């Protein structure tokens, strides 16, 4: 278990649309995993296989939740959509948000120049040696999160490459990213755009809503 | 496999504007200006690079004889088999270019000065309306990085060439009243496995 | 569509220039020494509107002669569209098909743009009653510009031309009823495809 840990600073605005209009505010774990993956597959990691499976955890690519002048990242309050800091009391809010009109279009985007917090946690250290591969193209090349990859949004880049060693530390379970627990109630969204099938499909997993333990969406923090 | 790592850098030979795209950002410069210069909340100017590259192509290969998808037009749908199609994408497989904004390297107000433009009555020869609007100055620093991920050896002269026509033409707004005339530069380099 | 017009402008001065600075920074910071600082780059060079003159002068002529042109002059005036200045200029539809750059000169400010004092003299007493400094751009240099018309519908050189002449009569840029902006062209045209830079 050898986690990648790391502030990410957005260089250029991101944009993830999510349903009914809202957006998110921070990008989450799917568009980690997503981005990873590309790059793994586009360089021919290995790796890459893996990452088509999404009922995998090998490597848990944990969301994208933002770190504040507090260092202490923000965490996801009880049914808002605002995400107050533990340490210290900032919100990071809708404020983030803008909306942009563009030749006809008609998005949102989260503004740059922010902090945000790296955490894979490497369940085993076969895939550490290919996952240093993979913040290696990030530490030089950055990694674009979200929509319009092409087009140029969502440059994220590295700015600590930690490689740090992480226990489980499971105890008693916070939920600090929406997880599909069987039938809960928030619905959540994903997606697998696999290359060579050109297969898109929007599948949908209702569960629990962030803001309320086998190792450790699906994240957790002691409570 | 293989990926292109085309670097850009441009440097600004006549006065730039492209034009500020978030609501509130605009909004909250439409008391001082009226055109306010796409700009990030690091105070940095970024302009659209994916579009015009695509637009020189699309026009250029049309005009050699090649069949393009012009997508200038409300098409709302290229084809799949395009010269541009396989470069800057279509709408259903990705693009092998993945052209990034032409962030600058210099601050604002270190690039963007606000300005005046006129409106001149032909009979009276003076201004009818007057109006404000930023604009990036002469030999700002711009750079961007194209991605050509599976490089088929056309694509870097197609992308040079594409930079030689935005070169005459103009990147950005009010192309033709003088406005983005540019000058790019290309260091590729192809990334491999580590 | 397959070719382009290339017209090449060399513009000489035959009297003083002078453009005003549109850059507000650029302005403030100058009117500590000078009153009406020029139009000048951040490459030291110095910059003229060109679109609006050639507009001006064929809207203008083509009032005169009796051709049916707009008057994208005049406030809250819109452009028709169906106009030989809005096809070769534009509409607020349709661009412009002449990309006209802005006339920007082959020497940089300090070989061309001096200081000079200019005055108002009361015509009782024959004295200055004041006194101001403005920046005007010398006789004899050469400015450069390029329009390129896209879809060179025939008859754009002549129009161009005949604008080029009405410009060189009348004057580009400010303080055009003194004697300043007399300026004289050099057209360089050409024909160049638009597939031309592909390899
Ligand atoms: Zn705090
Ligand atoms: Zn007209």
């Amino acid at each position: 278990m050898k986690e990648i840990k790391g502030i990410l600073e957005s260089i250029t605005g991101f944009s993830i649309p999510l349903d009914n209009g809202e957006y998110a505010l921070y990008p989450a774990g799917r568009h980690l995993r997503g981005a990873i993956g590309y790059i793994a597959f586009n360089l021919d990691l290995p790796i890459s296989s893996k990452f088509l499976d999404f009922d995998f955890d090998d490597i848990i690519f944990r969301d994208l939740l933002p770190i504040s002048k507090c260092g202490k990242i923000f965490y996801p309050e009880k049914n808002s959509n605002s995400l107050k800091c533990p340490s210290c009391n900032e919100i990071y809010g809708s404020s983030v948000l803008r909306n942009i009109m563009a030749r006809g279009l008609s998005y949102k985007e989260v503004i740059e120049g922010k902090k945000y917090r790296l955490s894979i946690i490497v369940k085993d250290e076969k895939y550490l040696n290919e996952m240093e591969a993979i913040i290696r193209y990030i530490l030089s090349y950055g990694i674009y999160l979200g929509n319009k990859v092409s087009k140029g949004y969502g440059k994220f880049k590295i700015k600590e490459y930690s490689i740090v060693d992480i226990l489980p530390v499971k105890d008693s379970v916070l939920l600090l990213s929406d997880a599909i627990i069987d039938n809960g109630e928030k619905d959540i969204v994903f997606s697998k755009k696999e290359i060579s099938s050109s297969k898109f499909e929007i599948i949908r997993k209702r569960g629990k809503a962030k803001g309320d333990h086998n190792g450790f969406f699906g994240e957790i923090i002691s409570l | 496999k293989t990926m292109k790592k085309i670097y850009v850098t441009m440097k600004t030979l006549s006065p730039l504007y492209t034009g500020e795209v978030r609501r509130e950002d605009k909004e909250a410069a439409q008391k001082r200006v009226n055109f306010p210069v796409r700009k990030t909340a690091t105070n940095k100017v970024l302009i659209p690079f994916k579009g015009a590259l695509r637009s020189a192509l699309e026009i250029m290969l049309k005009a050699k004889g090649e069949n393009v998808c012009d997508t200038g037009e409300s098409r709302a749908r290229p084809c799949g088999r395009c010269v541009t199609c396989s470069l800057f994408g279509s709408m259903g497989r990705a693009g092998r270019a993945s052209v990034d904004f032409l962030i600058s390297n210099d601050t604002k107000e270190q690039i963007v000065r606000e300005s005046t433009h006129l409106r001149i009555e032909r009979q009276t020869k003076s201004a009818s309306d007057t109006f404000k609007g930023e604009e990036v100055i002469e030999g700002a620093t711009f750079t961007a990085t194209i991605t050509i991920s599976n490089p088929q050896e056309k694509d870097l002269s197609l992308i040079q060439s594409a930079l030689k026509f935005i070169e005459e033409n103009g990147i950005g707004g009010w192309l033709n009243k003088g406005y983005g005339r540019v000058s790019f530069e290309v260091k590729s380099e192809d990334v491999a496995t580590d």
